[PDB]
């Protein structure tokens, strides 16, 4: 046959690929009449306040401050102390953080032992 | 990419500890590669916004001397001798061939300046063999003599190259004379 | 014949 | 290379490692190792500002080489001469390193039949 | 040193008294004139330092910071000449009052010779700022900001006035002069780990620290725009210059237990820059910035390496300034639009390209782009925690990864592409916002080509 | 709306050759391809029931997908080419003229007169189109992105200035 | 514009050309034709390898100074 | 002037190979519509770009000037010493 | 680039047409609208939509690519497009 | 499959509002009045001293804008760091560093004029 696409989280099947936007049914093709005509007032409440000679100010859009306000305000009077949510918290917080310390903490010792018996180089290390 | 496959070349020649032979490198590398995007703008300039190889064609009659500027710089990259290839492609094939390097390290150094040689005609053939591909209307021009002016500044660096260098220069390669001719 | 092409008000 | 086809794909040890060459005495079949000697000593390629790797025993021609070319300017175009007899010690200390692969690898040759037939007769 | 302190005391009968139309005219016109003469405290001697009274005294440390604070305050004025110009007369000279006292508090703050002198001068610069936060803020949220601020800063302070009468009774001085020249080691007992833990998670909270950060994001974004380069500017630096000044006695437990500190700065300075990249709020992008510079400076602290105090100073004017620009552009935006959200408006140089220019320069100059003090007292760190530990640099590193994926990132989001054809509301510059610009910006660029002095005690 | 086969294969069409005249390059060789996709296209316009007319349109995009040229050629001044959005940068609003300066307000003065009988026509007819466009707005506003025209008498078609006033599209 | 263009073009004929740009095209085309096969005698040996390699089996071990399998 | 549009046959399909590619066709039972859209580039004198190597020697020709002089010249150096 | 004038861009495209061997030269007509009054219907005119976008750089957008069908109103885009009042 | 009567009307009424936009757009035949500027009279004597367009003139008129390019962007430049270098950067010792020549025996050293070691015999190579 051919290489067949398939579709992924950033690589999307195609509308033209996926045979599900082809199947013509009356739900869908009555459905469309709604998005057009609530994309029309949009468009014309975008419009005559848009071309309004009297409209000095900024329009703002309703959809805008809904998402400000959910990005930031409403994850708290909206999260519940969930089991998952608490692994992810520590596989995120301290989980990452005892990485550090560990391989820091490692490290930091290691040199410590090269000092003091003399086996570390400082032939021009006089700028402590 | 014939840059960066080039970048991927002087910094081979001090992998194999040949610094100047890296630095000659670079010089040529200006001299011609600085005309192959010179003479390219200038067919965007010429046909109206235009870059992909195929949408113009009869690039050497409508456009001669753009045409005889892309022939020398890509001629002087493709290894030429008596041009920055011959002091620079040439030498630097032949050093690290001779000198002690990794076998593949060697092997891309042929497959690419094959390579480079190899599309490199491949847009020369799409520029100007093969019948006009640009609108009907007809606007294809290079008479401004300021364009005209900065190319050939630039000719006698892509065809004389190292040459008004070559000898001024101290060697600081170790030569090595005689080695097998394959 | 030439059009004309606005800018931001810069004497400011 | 035929060195090289020889090495991996046939046998190293008929064939000259680079690292590990050389593996004989140069007086092991050649006598009289008269120590060769170049001209211009170590204080005249110090005081020519000489490359350290380019201070070989080519380094005669090299330092009058760049003598005429101290006087060349302002014609680049002069001792074309100087330039390529500088070229023959490198020409022949080429050869020289030449000879010393191949002495080495004529050796190794004989030291597998020498074993051959100094260790398989009993 | 009473040639800044009383000037700035009688500056409060000064606007106080002042006609209507003038005041801030007024304002100004006499904080250039006492910048200047704060401007004089960069007379330093090698290491003894300017020891004006038995009271109050300056070194090369506290120096740069008295100049930061005496020239800011005018600054904040002209800032808050557009925000502010509807408001009665009357509270308009109570505002002022409160940005002078703010910067009497802080000068004699940084110039204390006592550590309790330094400490209740050190938190009594919160009840003004609570002032200007809450009465003079804009959005709802501003109650709650107020809160967490004090709340913040003062959990922290009372452990560390119960150490500091400690120490008076166990050494009898807390004096900087006799705790230095008497200083002895902080042994290893779990009594004197706690008193370690009292003495320095005071400036820890308001440095802040990964996870004690919250203030900043909820009182910066809030904040009136005089008060919020403010708090960034200095108001974060109090406790760096007391972390400098209180590490001379906290030896050698400092080594021994500044892991976890030293952790969380690392990691939380990729996670601030990270999150920084991954706002909606602009504001917050400088807030959240903020803290990523201001976490590298308690890395430098910790390791106490010269070098790392090298750039601890640097750094600290040079984020302290940093901060102050993106406020002020932020700003300039926001009463423009009504709004902090940096998708509301971009590519602003089609409309305002003079403004523009001003957003770069800043912008790269919180890229530590050298010779700007920003790169090399930030460059300093980076090689001190090389000595303390060569890995070091990867974490770190990753910061050089996140800043300028994001210090760019509101660039060609704010100033930098297309315009949305429905804002008529954007307007040409006044000039003060470019004036203001100027005196912003300018400076950090001068001082660059003279680096010295802003580099700190160690030279 | 909705797609219908004429809507959808006149868009196959499209990308189709724009894959094969990239493919072909040269004009002939794709010449002699592109008029035979023609006949190829046209050699089943008279199929049974709709669900092979879809089924064998499943067929064509597929094979469309992976037959579309992986580098299409695209025209620079349309979406994805050089030129796409490349004036952008010297698209600028036409509210700029009303804060121009006095002093520079008198220097082009006879542009300026004109901008006022402009936004002069824009006022004394805004009210009138968008009164005129309301009443004979179906209710529930709009039911499509559509405009009505000026059709009364001395009227402006609604919804007019901000697409009359349109940068143009060079900028320069 | 309306004062310019002097390379005037019309439609679907050739960019009239003038003979400048064509016997410029033909000139340093001529001279780096000129400098590169000037050298190609002039110096060839620059190009061919002026010195020779020897095929190193044809040495012998006296001169070698390998003992043959007698010793 | 207008950049004026001349007579519509002079790149006319006609000589030019379109008919080849458009018998091509006639071949399966049909024609090509877009021949003389581009006889301009085949007709008129875009007729027969320069083939790849008539291209890489260009200016040999004068080159050719160039060589018996350069030779001749080095003749002149040894043989007048 | 020129100062683009309508007149001269639709001349060049009953040019197309009339070099539409299928539209005939007498065929020509500035309203020649393809299905009905010439009969090359929606696919026998998307491919001269590529055509003259093929010779004029510009891509007219699909949603009146298959709309734009009589040369006038074609031409009323480019003029458009190129937004010249000439 | 048809641009409906409502939209016909819609883009004509579009179209000639806009291309009387562009035609109320074009720069006006007055453009621009300006306001009187300064003049200077050294330009105004070399730009006149050049108008009648002989080939020597308009060459003395670039070679004087060469000149007063060399004089006050090329001339006072090296003027003003040969001032700063060797009077002020090589007063301070080691700011200024220099490799000695490659000093090469026939040669003799200004001062004591001794002929650095004549090269010995070569091993006599020549091709
Ligand atoms: C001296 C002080 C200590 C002794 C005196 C106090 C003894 C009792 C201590 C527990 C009191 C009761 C706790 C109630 C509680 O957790 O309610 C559920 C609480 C409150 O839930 P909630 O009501 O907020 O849940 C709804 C959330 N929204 C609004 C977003 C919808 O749960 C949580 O806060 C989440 C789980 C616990 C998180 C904290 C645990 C770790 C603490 C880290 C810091 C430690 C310092
Ligand atoms: C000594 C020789 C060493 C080997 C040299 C190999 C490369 C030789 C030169 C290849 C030139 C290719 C070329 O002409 O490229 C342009 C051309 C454009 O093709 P186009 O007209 O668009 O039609 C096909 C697409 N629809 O492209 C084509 O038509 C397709 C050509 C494909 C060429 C691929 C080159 C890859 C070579 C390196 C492979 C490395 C693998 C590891
Ligand atoms: C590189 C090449 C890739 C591509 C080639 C190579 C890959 C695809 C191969 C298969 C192609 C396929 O047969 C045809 C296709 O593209 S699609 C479907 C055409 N058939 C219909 O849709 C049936 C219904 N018929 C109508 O809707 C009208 O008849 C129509 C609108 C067509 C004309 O109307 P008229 O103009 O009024
Ligand atoms: C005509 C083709 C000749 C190819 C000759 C071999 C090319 C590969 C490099 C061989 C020499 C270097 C490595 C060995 O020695």
């Amino acid at each position: 046959s051919f290489p067949k696409y398939k579709p992924s989280r950033l690589a999307t099947l195609p509308a033209t690929l996926d045979p599900a936007e082809y199947d013509i049914s009356p739900e869908t093709r009555k459905a469309q009449a709604e998005r057009l005509a609530i994309r029309s007032r949009l468009k014309r409440e975008y419009l005559l306040q848009y071309n309004d000679p009297n409209r000095l100010g900024v329009i703002e859009d309703p959809a805008l401050i809904r998402w400000t306000y959910a990005r930031s305000a409403n994850i708290y009077p909206n999260f519940r102390p969930t089991p998952k949510t608490s692994l992810l918290g520590a596989l995120f917080g301290i989980g990452p953080l005892f990485f550090w310390y560990y391989v820091f903490k490692t490290d930091r010792d290691k040199k410590e032992k090269l000092i003091q018996e003399g086996k570390l180089d400082q032939t021009f290390n006089i700028s402590y | 990419f014939s840059t960066s496959s080039q970048l991927g070349l002087m910094m081979v020649t001090i992998g194999i500890n040949q610094p100047h032979l890296a630095f000659l490198h670079i010089c040529m590398h200006a001299f011609f590669k600085a005309m192959l995007f010179m003479c390219s703008g200038s067919i965007i300039h010429s046909l109206n916004d235009e870059q992909d190889i195929r949408k113009m064609g009869g690039l050497y009659k409508a456009m001669p001397f753009t045409t005889t500027a892309l022939i020398i710089g890509s001629l002087a990259l493709t290894g030429m001798p008596y041009l920055t290839g011959f002091y620079s492609k040439d030498l630097i094939i032949e050093a690290v061939n001779m000198s002690y390097t990794n076998a593949w390290a060697l092997l891309m150094t042929l497959i690419a300046t094959s390579l480079t040689a190899a599309y490199s005609t491949r847009i020369i053939f799409f520029a100007f063999l093969g019948k006009p591909r640009f609108p009907p209307l007809v606007l294809i021009n290079e008479n401004n003599p300021l364009l005209i002016n900065s190319i050939k500044r630039l000719l006698i660096g892509s065809i004389f190259a190292g040459f008004i260098i070559s000898n001024n220069i101290p060697p600081m390669t170790v030569p090595n004379t005689t080695m097998p001719l394959y | 014949k030439r059009l004309f092409i606005i800018k931001p008000s810069g004497f400011y | 290379g035929a060195h090289l086809a020889r090495r991996y794909l046939g046998d190293a040890s008929k064939e000259p490692d680079p690292l590990r060459m050389p593996t004989f005495p140069p007086d092991y079949g050649f006598p009289e190792r008269k120590e060769r000697e170049m001209v211009a000593t170590q204080q005249e390629m110090n005081d020519a500002q000489l490359m350290l790797q380019q201070r070989d025993y080519c380094a005669h021609y090299l330092i009058q080489l760049l003598k005429c070319k101290r006087d060349s300017f302002p014609n680049f175009l002069a001792c074309k001469h100087e330039q390529h007899d500088w070229d023959y010690c490198e020409h022949l200390d080429y050869v020289k390193r030449m000879k010393e692969f191949e002495r080495e690898r004529r050796l190794l040759q004989r030291k597998k039949r020498r074993e051959q037939r100094e260790a398989e007769m009993a | 040193m009473l040639k800044i302190i009383i000037p700035t005391t009688m500056l409060l009968p000064m606007t106080w008294m002042s006609k209507h139309n003038m005041i801030w005219i007024n304002a100004t016109v006499h904080s250039l004139l006492i910048s200047l003469i704060s401007l004089s405290l960069l007379n330093q001697l090698g290491e003894n330092s300017l020891n004006f009274s038995l009271t109050f005294f300056s070194d090369s440390l506290s120096a740069p910071l008295l100049v930061l604070t005496t020239w800011l305050l005018p600054l904040m004025l002209m800032a808050s000449q557009s925000h502010l110009s509807k408001e009665t007369t009357t509270r308009k000279k109570l505002y002022i009052t409160m940005l002078i006292l703010l910067q009497l508090f802080l000068i004699m703050t940084f110039t204390a010779t006592e550590l309790i002198l330094f400490y209740i001068l050190f938190e009594a610069t919160l009840v003004p700022t609570l002032i200007i936060i809450t009465r003079w803020g804009n959005q709802t949220e501003r109650l709650n900001a107020g809160l967490y601020f004090l709340f913040y800063t003062l959990a922290g302070s009372l452990p560390l006035l119960v150490a500091l009468v400690y120490i008076q009774n166990t050494t009898g001085s807390l004096n900087f002069l006799i705790i230095h020249y008497w200083s002895h080691p902080l042994s290893n007992s779990w009594s004197n780990i706690f008193m370690w833990l009292a003495c320095i998670m005071a400036f820890m909270v308001k440095m802040p620290l990964y996870g004690l950060h919250l203030w900043l994001p909820k009182a910066h974004v809030e904040a009136p725009i005089a008060g919020s380069m403010v708090l960034a500017a200095v108001l974060l630096k109090l406790g760096g210059y007391g972390m400098m000044r209180i590490t001379t006695i906290l030896n050698p437990l400092t080594n021994y237990m500044a892991y976890p500190f030293l952790m969380l700065s690392m990691w939380g300075m990729i996670m601030t820059s990270s999150i920084c990249l991954r706002q909606t709020d602009l504001k917050s992008l400088i807030a959240y910035s903020s803290v990523s510079h201001m976490a590298l400076v308690i890395v430098a602290i910790m390791i106490q390496t010269p070098w790392s105090f090298m750039g601890a100073t640097a750094l600290m004017i040079a984020h302290g300034l940093t901060s102050s620009m993106l406020f002020c552009l932020a700003n300039t935006n926001y009463e423009r639009v009504h709004s902090r959200t940096m998708i509301l408006a971009r590519g602003l140089q089609t409309l305002l390209p003079l403004m523009a220019t001003w957003w770069l320069m800043a912008s790269l100059t919180n890229l530590a782009l050298p010779p700007s003090i920003n790169l090399i007292g930030e460059l300093f760190i980076i090689t001190a925690s090389f000595s303390w530990s060569n890995i070091t640099i990867i974490l770190m590193g990753m910061n050089m990864m996140i800043t300028a994926l994001y210090s760019l990132y509101m660039l060609i989001t704010t100033q930098r592409g297309k315009y949305t054809h429905h804002i008529n509301n954007i307007k040409a510059s006044f000039t003060r916002e470019n004036a203001l610009m100027a005196l912003h910006i300018l400076p950090l660029l001068l001082l660059t080509l003279n680096p010295k002095m802003i580099l700190g005690p160690l030279y | 709306a909705y797609l219908t086969h004429q809507q959808k294969v006149l868009r196959l069409y499209k990308r189709a050759l724009r894959h094969l005249e990239s493919w072909c390059v040269h004009r002939d060789k794709y010449r002699y391809f592109a008029c035979l996709m023609r006949a190829r296209f046209d050699e089943h316009k008279n199929e049974k029931d709709m669900v092979k007319a879809t089924q064998l349109l499943r067929q064509a995009e597929e094979e469309f997908w992976y037959g579309q040229h992986p580098q299409p050629y695209i025209f620079p001044e349309s979406p994805g080419g050089t030129s796409y959005e490349r004036y952008e940068c010297y698209k600028v609003p036409e509210w700029c003229l009303d804060d121009w300066h006095p002093s520079e307000k008198a220097m082009y003065p006879d542009y300026f007169a004109k901008r006022e009988q402009w936004k002069r026509l824009r006022r004394e007819s805004w009210e009138r189109e968008v009164k005129q466009l309301q009443e004979e707005t179906p209710p529930g506003g709009p039911r499509t992105e559509a405009l009505p025209p000026a059709r009364k008498e001395g009227d402006l078609p609604p919804l007019w200035w901000h697409i009359v006033t349109r940068p143009r599209e060079r900028p320069m | 514009a309306g004062g310019g263009v002097h390379i005037e073009p019309r439609y679907r004929q050739f960019p009239q050309l003038t003979r400048s740009q064509l016997i410029q095209a033909e000139f340093f085309s001529a001279t780096m034709w000129f400098w590169i096969l000037w050298r190609f005698w002039h110096d060839s040996d620059a190009v061919l390898g002026h010195f020779p390699y020897p095929d190193p089996s044809q040495w012998t071990d006296e001169e070698l100074g390998i003992l043959p399998d007698d010793e | 002037s207008k950049m004026e549009l001349p007579d519509y046959k002079q790149w006319k399909i006609e000589g030019t190979p379109l008919e080849t590619v458009q018998e091509k066709l006639a071949a399966r039972g049909l024609r090509d519509p877009w021949g003389r859209n581009e006889a301009w580039r085949y007709s008129g004198g875009f007729a027969n770009n320069v083939s790849f190597v008539g291209a890489l020697l260009k200016g040999f020709k004068w080159g050719f000037a160039a060589f018996v002089v350069a030779v001749g010249a080095e003749y002149y150096l040894e043989s007048q010493n | 680039a020129p100062p683009l004038t309508l007149e001269a861009i639709k001349d060049r495209v009953l040019y197309v047409l009339k070099l539409y061997d299928k539209i005939d030269p007498e065929k020509l007509s500035v309203n020649s609208h393809f299905m009905k009054d010439l009969g090359l219907d929606s696919l026998d005119q998307v491919e001269i939509i590529m055509a003259m976008e093929d010779e004029f750089g510009f891509e007219i957008p699909d949603i009146d690519a298959e709309k734009l069908m009589c040369p006038q109103e074609i031409v009323d885009y480019i003029a458009d497009k190129k937004d010249v009042y000439e | 499959s048809g641009y409906t009567p409502d939209e016909k009307l819609r883009l004509q009424q579009l179209r000639e509002l806009r291309r009387r936009w562009l035609k109320d757009q074009e720069l006006s035949p007055r453009e621009p009045v300006l306001p009187p500027r300064r003049v200077w009279p050294m330009e105004q004597f070399w730009n006149k001293f050049l108008q009648d367009g002989a080939p020597w003139k308009n060459v003395i008129y670039k070679t004087y804008r060469h000149s007063i390019f060399a004089v006050t962007h090329v001339l006072i430049p090296v003027w003003i760091i040969h001032y700063y270098l060797k009077y002020h950067v090589t007063a301070k010792p080691y700011t200024v560093v220099e490799r000695k020549p490659r000093i090469f025996p026939g040669d003799t050293i200004l001062e004591t004029g001794e002929v650095i070691p004549l090269m010995k015999e070569f091993p006599d190579q020549h091709h």
